[PDB]
RNA sequence: CUCUUACUUUUAACCAGUGAAAUUGACCUGCCCGUGAAGAGGCGGGCAUAACACAGCAAGACGAGAAGACCCUAUGGAGCUUU
RNA sequence: CUGAACUCCUCACACCCAAUUGGACCAAUCUAUCACCCUAUAGAAGAACUAAUGUUAGUAUAAGUAACAUGAAAACAUUCUC
RNA sequence: CCGAGCCUGGUGAUAGCUGGUUGUCCAAGAUAGAAUCUUAGUUCAACUUUAAAUUUGCCCACAGAACCCUCUAAAUCCCCUU
RNA sequence: GCUAAACCUAGCCCCAAACCCACUCCACCUUACUACCAGACAACCUUAGCCAAACCAUUUACCCAAAUAAAGUAUAGGCGAUAGAAAUUGAAACCUGGCGCAAUAGAUAUAGUACCGCAAGGGAAAGAUGAAAAAUUAUAACCAAGCAUAAUAUAGCAAGGACUAACCCCUAUACCUUCUGCAUAAUGAAUUAACUAGAAAUAACUUUGCAAGGAGAGCCAAAGCUAAGACCCCCGAAACCAGACGA
């Protein structure tokens, strides 16, 4: 019980496909491109996360002022509550002061 | 103390420390004496003399005050004709 | 669910050699999902365990329990199934080798109690397994006699060594 | 465990050492991999150590089967019929040289 | 985390709370150590040792007038106008060994530093740059990209 | 990791539907005390400490460090006899089988990275042979990276590319500290 | 279903061992099993016992009449 | 990434294999067997001090019995064999009493001889010389 | 999950097709004729 | 009540059918004295001791049930009154 | 004379303190590159349960216990008792 | 289950209080006290842990440390040598 | 040997992109889903409190129209807790992807259904053959607890040391939590499976790079500076406030 009786289907991986064979290309676009472009501009994803790093409270604060006017009402309400909970935890709870 | 502000997400400074203490770049904190303006008519000149003296703080106090202030108050400033300019660096200090 | 008991009557043994002894015939049969308790049925399968086919049918024919009328029906159709399908010459030359009960898939209903309380009762079900073997019932083992008790005791006194030495 | 395990009395194989000593280790079967980091220590043992180990033990037949494998093992068979299987997975040459010699010394 | 209390439950009081007695940072009187710190003028010191070192390496040419821009372009100083910096003050350190004929412009200068430059045949002048102009003089190129 | 963005996310006990009502009274029932049916202890409850994506892993090594790793990769390829200099990447035919038989006769390896100076001046002969192959990839000199050099066994550079690389990598060894981004006008940059 | 391969592979090995115990296979000759060289196993036989056997003679000491008679039966069926 | 324990079956079998011979539910239920497997390992680890103690207790009981057959007590045999420079331990002596009875009587007769020489010397004031079996070999 | 409750064997009594259709009428089980171009071979 | 008794019915117990609940660390679950988180089936010294069901009893398992409602504590609540 | 984990003897040695603190290893999972009967070096993380009157589900104990049910005969027509 | 209804939301309310807190192995490791609407807590010290720097530390010889005064106390402080 | 066990899909999550937005007929604001009669009722108005301040009473962050920086600076404040700008500066932008979950997970979801509630409202559970079932006397077995095959024999946390030998001999006061201290007759636990709990700044340390300079404008700097690594859990009240639903 809790463990499968048969072996799973093999996990076949193509190590020489397009995405793996051309990974890392143009990462030094700045050094070798006379600094016309910056590597962070090659990052794709949420517009509030491109070329930026932070903790959950920092990520949530950044999302609310960058795309908060476009968020769904229910999702925005949960975001504000998440920021309230994290504000109390980080600034009032913990082992160190 | 506020470790993460709700708008910027950065540490704040306690402004009750800035109105009482002075930090030398070396890491020392200078303060006044509690009671240097209270009931001078019942105190001796010797006691009043050491009450209006600017004294230093210890390790435990200075480490606390360093946590209650940000890096802006730890930078090296070059004010013009500062009375404490010569005190921002230690000399002939070992260990 | 498991249904291995029905697959044991499908094994085909290789032809025996001329000098080998006659192999007794084995007949497996069962009945599934009987509306009866396995604990109550166990007392009936324990009764005929080791009996002959004709003696077991006589004890189950005058028993007042409901399981008796069910087992007797399973024995009658295993008796015919033996001679018809498993090449058994005499229908009376059979004995109960194995007879036990198993738990079946049971249901769950609610039993109401006082003060707005409730219990969960289960409509119990059971299986019955039987194995018939060709031949007469193996003779019962005689009770141990005083000669065997003494013969065993003297054997323990002779098997004792000097312990914790060379 | 003692109560959770079996036991035996101290004994020998065919009163060994009484008239002459006969090495009980009879066969060694290595399974190394041409490629594989797990078998690195086993490959270096086959280049310099196994040949010199066979010169000292001429009564032991050593088989080296180089095949694809993730866990290399050495199988030791003894005169009495016992078979002990062991793994040399990610073991240095010094660890495998003392292991094989342990197998030769046992009964 | 320890056993029970506020230690294990993460409910310690704030930093600086001494358990109820008037804290240390509160029982000390107030004095104007840093009163108006944001409106004081600062001047990055430029020693004659530093200046002579920049000239011996070719990072600042003495054949042309030396102003605030050429010093920054040569990585001799780092001005922070946003940090209430108003320029550089020429200090007298390295006056004895200083040997160079230059035309330098510095917002502040000591009486001894002037003597060292006027002894070797040079000229020193003091000029004022406001915070806006001070940002343009140090980094002209970013200002020429504003179309102003 | 610098361009990685994890999209995994879970819902906390505050985001699971319902779970506002206290299941049963605090005392008397003889059961454990619970405030909501969506706490982590429950089946269908929130995740106590789970992923809170989208999460970013962005960070930057110093320019001089990233430029130095290229020197080491270019040095290790040569020391291990895995670097091959060319004068031009022009093949006689656009047959991909020719480029494969050519790397096997010279014993290059199973994977080869061909580096050209620009993306527009690439001969069409080599563009038609590497577009159909998987281990014979063609990149411009601007797309050179430590990861692709380590993934591929053999590195092939043209003479123009070599001069291009030395200029870029040696400019870090002799340059002032930046006053403003190198994308803005400078006295002697670019060239 | 849990993702992974190591535990399932390790569980298949235990099932085989359980199956062998429940249904142990019939014994077979060691020569039929892998890793066997008759010429190398018979030389060690002597060296193991510290005796200077003669291979030509020792190889005929293990050949039995019953084996020769059967070895011929196999050829006759195949006409060889 | 959600990770789950996939090999929890083997983690509990390496504990239950040591509980197979227990009685009751603590031979198949991990929660119960784990607490009894741990008590078994502690008992086996502390039992190595009892084994050595109970052996010497057994040897002494067997030597005491073999010495009374010759009219001796355990202290008079051990103490007077040491006085004859005979360094034989309890293990060997008890083994000799079972498998070499004629040699054990020779050791008891020796102890009784050395014991009687001690009394004779206690009656004199040193003038009389030491006994033949009371002499001590010196090692330089 | 993984729950299926099965009843004991029913063992239909009537084998003939007529009785099945004769008993399907008493039970109201209407079985309309089939419609298919494919036939067995 | 002295001072209880007899009978009927229900319950009961046996046969048949159906089939709950609180409870349960594991148990191969004795007595006396003593000991000890100060009141022992489990420790120490003694005595007792083949195994097993059914029906009764309520001395013990500090028996089950309800995170004591009495009392105290919390810089914990609430209702009422007030110069 | 008996008597320890004290001490000696053969061999080996990091291998018996709560909170706290320091350090050396590691299961499984995903990713990169290897490997190819199940592994390696690294990078990541919803990364490890004998205990929360814990959550859900399954099955036991109590327990085959408590408790539950159908007026009588007969030809199943009918009659009789209450 | 009205000394004041129920539902949802604020809400993951708060709780110095109780309970719970998941792989292996080794190591160091029991603490004068002060303040506090504070004594069921906390901060400072003290003890304790780790890294680093440097030079003394422990044990202790003479000599030396009060009159007033009842126990003319056991002792302590200081302290080279070792 | 029963009970069971085992599976991989259904679909979901997070981004990106793109603004979004119906219909057969009939019926539906009266007691909705009801063919047909005299009417004139009409919408707008500071959220509070929990919480923090170790009580509490002024006060206590909540997108408000550009990322960064200026800056946690000016400034506000039982000047306590905490709150907190601007001038000015000025960046990039190719939907069709995932070091996301895989039936106790992931949407509550097979469904806002069943069921509960007068109402507002609350709110589930689960499925699995095969190319073919017009091959169903089919897809082997081996695995939790619970039982069965197979009741029990002096004596005792149930074992260990052992032993020819299961037991007999000797030795041994369950675990966790909580405590000055628990075999304690103090707490919790029938058992199996699965689920179920340490989140981060300041400085400092370690290992690279460059070096009186460091950093991919901002910032630091009297050997510093850049980058990385590594430290701060879970469940639980009675309550308080707002807006609805109820005689
Ligand atoms: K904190
Ligand atoms: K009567
Ligand atoms: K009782
Ligand atoms: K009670
Ligand atoms: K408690
Ligand atoms: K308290
Ligand atoms: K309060
Ligand atoms: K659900
Ligand atoms: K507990
Ligand atoms: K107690
Ligand atoms: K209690
Ligand atoms: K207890
Ligand atoms: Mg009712
Ligand atoms: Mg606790
Ligand atoms: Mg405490
Ligand atoms: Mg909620
Ligand atoms: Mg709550
Ligand atoms: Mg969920
Ligand atoms: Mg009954
Ligand atoms: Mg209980
Ligand atoms: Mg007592
Ligand atoms: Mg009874
Ligand atoms: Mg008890
Ligand atoms: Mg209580
Ligand atoms: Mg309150
Ligand atoms: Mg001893
Ligand atoms: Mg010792
Ligand atoms: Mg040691
Ligand atoms: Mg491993
Ligand atoms: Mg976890
Ligand atoms: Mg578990
Ligand atoms: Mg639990
Ligand atoms: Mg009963
Ligand atoms: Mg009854
Ligand atoms: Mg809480
Ligand atoms: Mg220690
Ligand atoms: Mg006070
Ligand atoms: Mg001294
Ligand atoms: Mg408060
Ligand atoms: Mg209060
Ligand atoms: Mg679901
Ligand atoms: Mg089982
Ligand atoms: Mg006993
Ligand atoms: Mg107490
Ligand atoms: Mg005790
Ligand atoms: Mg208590
Ligand atoms: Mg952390
Ligand atoms: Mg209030
Ligand atoms: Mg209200
Ligand atoms: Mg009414």
């Amino acid at each position: 019980i809790g463990i499968r009786l048969t072996l799973p289907p093999p996990k076949v991986v193509d190590r020489w496909n397009e995405k793996r064979a051309m990974f890392g290309v143009y990462d030094n676009i700045g050094i070798l491109g006379n600094f016309e472009k910056h590597p962070k501009e090659l990052i794709r994803g949420p517009i509030w996360l491109r070329g930026w790093k932070g903790n959950e409270l920092q990520r949530c604060i950044r999302k609310r002022k960058m795309v908060g006017s476009r968020m769904f009402a229910d999702d925005l309400h949960n975001l504000n509550k998440r920021i309230r909970y994290l504000y109390k935890h980080f600034n009032r709870h913990g082992k160190f002061r | 103390l506020t470790y993460f502000s709700a708008r910027k997400g950065k540490r704040k400074t306690v402004k009750a420390v800035i109105d009482r203490f002075l930090r030398l770049h070396c890491g020392l904190w200078v303060r006044r004496k509690a009671g240097y303006k209270k009931k001078l008519w019942k105190k001796t000149p010797a006691r009043k003399k050491r009450l209006r003296e600017f004294v230093f703080c210890n390790k435990t106090q200075s480490k606390l005050l360093d946590k209650m202030t940000t890096s802006f108050w730890k930078r090296r400033n070059w004010y013009v004709d500062d009375p404490y300019q010569k005190y921002h660096d230690r000399t002939n200090l070992k260990v | 669910i498991s249904r291995k008991w029905e697959k044991k009557n499908k094994i085909v043994y290789p032809p025996q050699l001329p000098g080998e002894p006659r192999r007794p015939a084995e007949i497996y049969h069962c009945r599934r999902q009987i509306k009866y308790s396995k604990d109550k049925m166990w007392y009936l399968a324990k009764l005929i365990r080791g009996m002959s086919i004709d003696q077991a049918l006589a004890q189950l024919e005058f028993n007042d329990k409901k399981g008796a009328k069910i087992i007797k029906e399973v024995l009658l159709e295993a008796q015919d199934m033996a001679v018809r399908d498993h090449n058994v010459e005499f229908r009376s030359n059979l004995y109960i080798a194995e007879s036990t009960s198993g738990r079946g898939q049971c249901l769950k209903r609610i039993r109401y109690h006082g003060r707005g309380r409730f219990g969960i009762m289960e409509k119990v079900y059971c299986h019955y397994f039987v194995k018939l073997v060709e031949g007469p019932p193996p003779p019962p083992e005689p009770p141990k006699t005083a000669v065997a008790h003494a013969k065993e005791y003297i054997q323990q006194l002779r098997s004792r060594t000097i312990v914790h030495t060379l | 465990t003692a109560r959770g395990t079996p036991s035996r009395f101290l004994a020998s194989v065919l009163h060994n050492g009484l008239g002459r000593y006969v090495q009980q280790l009879q066969r060694l079967s290595f399974s190394v991999s041409r490629d594989g980091a797990s078998s690195r220590g086993a490959r270096e043992f086959v280049e310099r150590e196994v040949i010199d180990f066979a010169r000292r033990n001429p009564g032991v037949v050593i088989y080296v089967n180089s095949r694809p494998c993730c866990v290399p093992r050495v199988v030791a068979e003894y005169l009495n019929g016992a078979v002990r299987e062991e793994s040399i997975h990610c073991k240095s040459v010094e660890e495998i040289s003392t292991l094989v010699q342990k197998l030769a010394d046992q009964s | 985390r320890g056993h029970k209390g506020e230690r294990q439950r993460g409910t310690r009081p704030r930093l600086g709370f001494e358990g109820g007695q008037t804290p240390f940072y509160i029982r000390i009187p107030k004095y104007g150590f840093n009163e108006g710190h944001s409106f004081r003028r600062q001047y990055k010191p430029l020693s004659l040792n530093r200046l002579q070192y920049l000239i011996d390496l070719g990072r600042v040419d003495p054949s042309q007038p030396i102003d605030l821009t050429q010093l920054v372009n040569g990585r001799g100083v780092t001005i922070q106008p946003l940090k209430r910096d108003y320029g550089v003050q020429l200090v007298e350190e390295g006056a004895d060994t200083f040997t160079a004929k230059v035309n330098i412009e510095v917002q502040l200068a000591s009486e001894l530093a002037i003597a060292a430059i006027e002894k070797n045949g040079g000229v020193v002048t003091t000029a004022f740059y406001d915070p806006r102009s001070l940002d343009i003089v140090c980094k002209p190129v970013p200002f020429f990209l504003r179309g102003q | 990791n610098f361009k990685r963005i994890s999209y995994a996310k879970t819902k906390t006990r505050a985001e699971v539907r319902g779970g506002g009502r206290k299941p049963w009274p605090q005392k008397g029932t003889g059961r454990a005390r619970h405030g909501s049916i969506r706490s982590p202890l429950w089946r269908g409850g929130g995740v106590a400490h789970g992923p809170r994506g989208p999460t970013s892993y962005y960070y930057m090594l110093p320019m001089k460090v990233r430029a130095l790793g290229l020197k080491v990769a270019l040095t290790v390829k040569l020391a291990q006899d895995d670097l091959h200099i060319m004068d031009s990447l022009e093949l006689p035919t656009g047959d991909p089988q020719y480029l494969t038989e050519l790397a096997h006769y010279r014993r290059w390896g199973d994977s080869v990275l061909l580096v050209d100076l620009t993306h527009e001046e690439m001969p069409q002969s080599i563009v038609e042979a590497t577009s159909r192959l998987k281990t014979f990839n063609l990149i411009p000199a601007v797309g050179l990276n430590v990861h692709s050099m380590l993934k591929h066994q053999t590195l092939v550079l043209t003479l123009p590319t070599v001069a291009f690389l030395e200029d870029k990598l040696l400019w870090q060894d002799s340059r002032y500290r930046p006053l403003y981004p190198f994308s803005l006008p400078y006295s002697d940059f670019p060239r | 279903v849990k993702k992974g391969f190591r535990a399932a592979f390790r569980f298949q090995k235990e099932l085989e061992r359980q199956r062998l115990l429940r249904c142990p296979p019939p014994p077979v000759r060691r020569s039929e099993k892998p890793n066997w060289d008759y010429h190398a196993e018979i030389q060690a036989f002597g060296h193991r016992l510290q005796e200077n056997f003669s291979l030509d003679l020792l190889k005929t000491a293990f050949v039995n009449s019953c084996y020769i008679k059967s070895e011929e039966a196999k050829r006759q069926q195949l006409g060889i | 990434l959600r990770n789950r324990v996939t090999d929890r079956y083997f983690r509990i079998q390496e504990v239950l294999k040591h509980a197979r011979h227990f009685r009751g539910r603590k031979n198949r239920c991990y929660r119960l067997a784990v607490r009894t497997v741990i008590r078994a390992f502690v008992k086996c680890t502390k039992a190595r001090y009892l084994k050595k103690k109970n052996m010497r207790t057994l040897w002494i009981n067997r030597i005491t019995a073999a010495s009374q057959e010759h009219g001796l007590k355990y202290p008079a045999l051990i103490g007077n064999l040491v006085k004859c420079q005979v360094e034989l331990n309890r293990k060997v002596l008890a083994d000799l009493a079972i498998y070499e009875p004629k040699t054990f009587k020779s050791l008891a007769a020796l102890a009784s001889r050395r014991r009687h020489e001690g009394f004779a010397a206690a009656l004199g004031d040193g003038k009389e010389p030491e006994g033949i079996f009371s002499r001590v070999v010196q090692y330089h | 999950t993984k729950k299926r409750f099965t009843p004991p064997i029913y063992q239909p009594k009537f084998k003939t097709e007529k009785e099945f259709m004769q008993h399907a009428r008493k039970a109201g089980l209407v079985i309309p004729p089939e419609k298919s171009d494919r036939s067995i071979h």
